[PDB]
């Protein structure tokens, strides 16, 4: 009773794996053929692009590439821009008539 | 059933996208310099937006001038335009297409 | 029973994956420079995302300029683009394939 | 009863994906043709700029 | 070659992400520039501070 039961249910597990495996293979195959049609059509269209179209693809990619490059600047805090001479020039004028 | 059906949706969508590019490719052949100019003019402020935007997060900026030098805002604003100008000359290194309406090549 | 059955699932799946690559390999023969360009343009911002993303975790950044120098944002932004540009030239050392649409080779 | 039910409803899901896929393809195609007319007309006008 | 380029282009983002991961631990970043000296010029009087 234990043996016949275990054997019958093990065959069910194997039947499930086989049926699912075959269904999956049919989907992967069909999906590959559809995706190849995209690659082919995209290629047959792109092959006809002129310089103004090639420039459009790059001009569309620049903002994308720029945004990801500039993101770390969001963490900038202080920025100090000294200028005009290469020295530590602290000239400040005004008396302390009353400060201790 | 769902897999076989989805492959048809991908294929149907693929054919439509391909005819879009085909007609867009034919239209680009008419883009003389007077039309190409607008492509640069539209995307120049957009590239400046994604470069300047994250830089505006800065909490404080201080400018100090001395003797011979300028005040400083010119340096600050200059860096934004410089990063924007450095980018097109940078991508040209990994793909020979030009982002400079003739003038040089 | 489960082992013998699984080997059939691997084999069935193997045959389908192989026909996918076979038809994808035939399609790649049609990729002229005008099509190859898009492969670079799509994956350039993606490489910048995985390089810039972890760098954005930085808690504070401080920029100081003096005399002759630039402000500093150009150095910071420059390093992201530099690491992105250094990578393709780095993998080329352990495999001679090119990630630069002609221009050089 | 479980099998016939699951199969009938799986076919409904597949019918929905196919119908929506076809409708979408018709829209993408029509929208491309309209957008190409913009590009063409904009180009034919810009080409005359002084 | 277009297919061989596709395999590499797909591997770059993968390799890039694992290389850049340690930057998540960066805290402070200080970028001095323009001159090779300790130039602390600061201007403004303390009319009232002790």
């Amino acid at each position: 009773g234990e043996k016949v039961k275990q054997v019958l249910l093990a065959q069910a597990e194997a039947e499930k794996i086989r049926k699912i495996g075959e269904a999956e293979a049919a989907v992967i195959e069909a999906m590959g053929k559809a995706e190849a049609e995209r690659m082919k059509l995209k290629a047959e269209a792109y092959q006809k692009y002129g310089d103004a179209a090639k420039m459009a693809l790059v001009l569309e990619a620049l903002p994308q590439i720029a945004a990801k490059i500039a993101a770390p600047l969001t963490k900038v805090d202080e920025i100090v821009v000294l200028s005009g001479d290469n020295s530590k020039v602290t000239s400040e004028v005004n008396r302390l008539l009353a400060e201790l | 059933m769902r897999g076989e059906a989805e492959a048809f949706a991908i294929g149907a969508r693929a054919r439509a996208e391909a005819e879009q590019m085909a007609k867009k490719a034919e239209a680009f052949q008419l883009y003389q310099e007077a039309a190409q100019l607008d492509m640069l003019l539209e995307k120049l402020p957009q590239v400046a937006e994604e470069i300047s935007g994250p830089l505006t997060s800065a909490n404080k900026i201080t400018l100090v001038s001395s003797g011979s030098g300028t005040m400083g805002a010119a340096k600050v604003t200059g860096e934004v335009l410089d990063i924007l100008t450095r980018l097109p000359e940078s991508v040209e290194r990994l793909t020979g297409v030009s982002i400079s309406q003739v003038n040089h090549k």
